[PDB]
RNA sequence: GGCAUGCUUGAGGUUCUAACUCUGGUCCGUAAUCCGGAUCGAGGACAGUGUAUGGUGGGCAGUUUGACUGGGGCGGUCUCC
RNA sequence: CCUUGUCGGGUAAGUUCCGACCUGCACGAAUGGCGUAACGAUGGCGGCGCUGUCUCCACCCGAGACUCAGUGAAAUUGAA
RNA sequence: GAAAGACCAAGGGUUCCUGCGCAACGUUAAUCGACGCAGGGUUAGUCGGUUCCUAAGGCGAGGCUGAAAAGCGUAGUCGAUGGGAAACAGGUUAAUAUUCCUGUACUUCUGGUUACUGCGAUGGAGGGACGGAGAAGGCUAGGCCAGCUUGGCGUUGGUUGUCCAAGUUUAAGGUGGUAGGCUGAAAUCUUAGGUAAAUCCGGGGUUUCAAGGCCGAGAGCUGAUGACGAGUCGUAGAUGACGAAGUGGUUGAUGCCAUGCUUCCAAGAAAAGCUUCUAAGCUUCAGGUAACCAGGAACCGUACCCCAAACCGACACAGGUGGUCGGGUAGAGAAUACCAAGGCGCUUGAGAGAACUCGGGUGAAGGAACUAGGCAAAAUGGCACCGUAACUUCGGGAGAAGGUGCGCCGGCUAGUGAAAAGCUCUGGCUGGUCGAAGAUACCAGGCCGCUGCGACUGUUUAUUAAAAACACAGCACUCUGCAAACACGAAAGUGGACGUAUAGGGUGUGACGCCUGCCCGGUGCCGGAAGGUUAAUUGAUG
């Protein structure tokens, strides 16, 4: 993590995360596929979530998230950079070939993990069932229905903690707060998730959101009473309805969970 | 300066061409239509 | 008074699977995993959806906002002795 | 607001400008409060060079205006 | 003369060329015409299309959804601005040529023949197949110089000359495998992978050897003994024949090697032809392998305009319109000044030389006194060296300010290549000299001191407002645990996102530095249930 030197009104306030453990360049080539652009626009063509746009071409990589293979020794090969990701992947390769792309953790260029029903168990990579694992450790990348693979503690520098046990149901509180039971047999890796070195960044100008897919905004006190309904004015105004969405709904705190299916498996909501 | 009108056969033909007026319901009722009044052309 | 147990019935609590559910897994139609069908896995009388009813609702719409007046606005005045 | 408030600077002379007083009709802290190098086809003042901007205009060169041949409009109009 | 010249793409639709005309048109007259009447005129295996394959996107059998229309979408088949075989030189025309003609080439396909032989998929692998910036180079087109042929002898003063003018051309393809780049190679067994199989690829084991091998401009040789050639000779006006020199030295690109190379984050298209593997089939005729003669390459577009009087603007309208080519002398330069090739004189002229209007030139003595305001004009302007302030985020401010030098003619010293020779050029500091004036013309910074607001580059009211407005990096608050909040949709479903709280929506403030005080009564949200009132639904009792 690098600071920059004030040659010009964009390069005052750089601050990158340089790394040379990446390699250097190639992709893998059957892993990667297209990848299209999509602007915000559903199949109507009209925009639904704004402020997207533009950007840079980009290849979708086959991130491997089921680790179904089982009892097969597997060689870490060397890890690359991933642009439609905050982490960081690994290329592995098993004892007869068959690479893959995986979400990489702590351990870097070369160790050699063994992914299956129990195996060697315990050290940063080892995917394994929830149940069979000691309570108090760090996973990352959990399943919540059994087959479908990874969803929770999935980004960049990212984990979750186990606290309980009983019965079918394998309680863990989550990097928010809150504390889901999740049940038994879905699996998941020890360890956290390697680019730790991420909110440690800034862009410095404004052309450097602007190439990588996120457009400008426009405060809702700046726009006339057809288009927002913080609305118009004379001069600087308040504003003075209490704020709320371009759609009508309240924004300063207002809980919007309504989903009454789940809320079995909920202990304790993130406060 | 750029006048309103930029000429050219593709995007004539595939938007107010035949074959895209009798593709659509409305379309094919512009046909009936304009062509009931008696016109020469019917495809403009 | 209650005694018992019944007969029915409300309200609450727990559990079960067979209804419904799965933007789960692997077979089949199929050279497609959209859609079905078969089987296991999860949830489970909840969710969800009809119909009757409370609440919130400028998100949206149809509309109303008088006259006299030494210009009309402000003020004063509109009936009876 | 009263107001060209009062005091100092700059000009021969300054309702604007700069520095202060504070007696804030009606400043004030994320409708942010006070500072700030570099950048403005940004607002306001002052200075050197420079000049037909100006005292006050004089003269010269082209294209029209004027005369001759060809073609030949427009708005307007109760009647003179 | 970086177009007012040539050429492709659109677009137009006979405006192209020749006879005959001049009423209408053309801002005037017309014998002239992009104007009337009558004929003429576009030649393809290779150049563009069609045929093959796909991007965004469209339509979509079956299928879900919907009062009806219809909506969405799987198999599939359409859609280039991209990806897939091959040709250049010279002659000819009133008007066409990479198309006809001569000359030398290249690619693909079919029918026989012959010598044989494991053939086979739409399915596996390999390949095709790519970002910005930067710098080393290596060539080449081109341009000059010097030779060499043909012709000339003058501007009056000089000029058989160490002079003057012109010309000194030549392709694709062959052979060749260099500058330079990438790359370990070979044998041999074996194998939880390549949704079947595989002798192919992937992984593993041993062994031998230094590496193969794959790309690649361009030079030379050949194509070419030929063509072309100033001219010459035979209404010789038009033509027929002949035709000399055709070479060396330098300087070269923004053009090819380069789809390379190094570096940096914002991590950089698909699919087919092409090569190989096997499944079913296999009858191993068929099918494949070379070799060979034999023949074929269908159909559309080819004229003319194309920074324009032929296209878009009602016009023969100072406007608008994508891409290639682009010589000479000075100059860093595709800027600017004069010119070559090539093209044009802008479709009303002639006078005379009033006021006043427009575009310009010089000015006595003053030097903002003008005016809402130095608006406008004037001035400044190059390269080399010297020199340079407060202030600061330590980069900057800053080419701050401000100053000197510069022309011609002489003395020194009028890269290329044998692992050595001329020409570009491998110096700078000394004299003479002519002018009011040496960046002598076009070309091209006005500078400094205080202060308001916005950190900056940026964006905005097409046609009266370019800002102090909107953006912004940065900061905080809050909602969202994935079939997510949220949005568009009667619904199916799609975005979010093939992402997972270091993430995603919403609201305010706006880099940086020092900081952000008290009030929970009002209104809103969040938390709590004890008690009060409170909806249909039940229906005692009278």
């Amino acid at each position: 993590i690098v600071k920059c030197k004030p040659t010009s009104a964009g390069r005052r306030f750089v601050v990158k995360v340089v790394n040379q453990e990446l390699h250097k360049g190639a992709p893998y080539a059957p892993l990667l596929e297209k990848k299209s652009k999509s602007g915000g626009r559903n199949n109507n063509g009209r925009i639904t979530t704004r402020h997207i746009g533009g950007g840079h071409k980009q290849h979708y990589r086959l991130v491997d998230f089921r680790r179904n293979k089982d009892g097969i020794p597997a060689i870490v090969e060397r890890v690359e950079y991933d642009p439609n990701r905050t982490a960081h992947i690994a290329l592995l390769k098993y004892a007869d070939g068959e690479r893959r792309y995986i979400i990489a953790p702590k351990g870097v260029a070369a160790g050699d993990q063994l992914i299956s029903g129990i195996g060697a168990p315990i050290k940063a990579g080892n995917s394994m069932p929830l149940r069979n694992i000691p309570v108090g450790s760090t996973v990352h990348g959990i399943e919540l229905k059994p087959g479908k693979g990874a969803q929770i503690a999935r980004s960049a520098g990212a984990s979750a903690q186990l606290v309980a046990r009983e019965g079918a149901y394998v309680t863990l509180r989550l990097r928010s707060g809150e504390m889901r039971k999740v049940l038994a047999e879905c699996r998941a890796t020890l360890g956290e998730v390697s680019n730790s070195e991420h909110s440690l960044r800034s862009l410095g100008k404004a052309g450097a959101t602007r190439w990588r897919g996120v457009r400008p905004t426009v405060r809702g006190v700046a726009m006339n009473p057809v288009d927002h309904p913080h609305g118009g004015g004379e001069g600087r105004t308040s504003a003075g309805r209490h704020p709320v969405s371009p759609w009508g709904l309240q924004t300063k705190g207002k809980k919007t969970r309504s989903n009454k299916r789940t809320d079995n498996m909920i202990v304790r909501r993130r406060k | 300066m750029k006048r309103t009108f930029q000429p050219s056969t593709l995007k004539r033909a595939r938007v107010h061409g035949f074959r895209a007026r009798m593709a659509t319901k409305n379309g094919r009722q512009v046909l009936s239509r304009r062509r009931a009044k008696g016109r020469k052309r019917l495809t403009v």
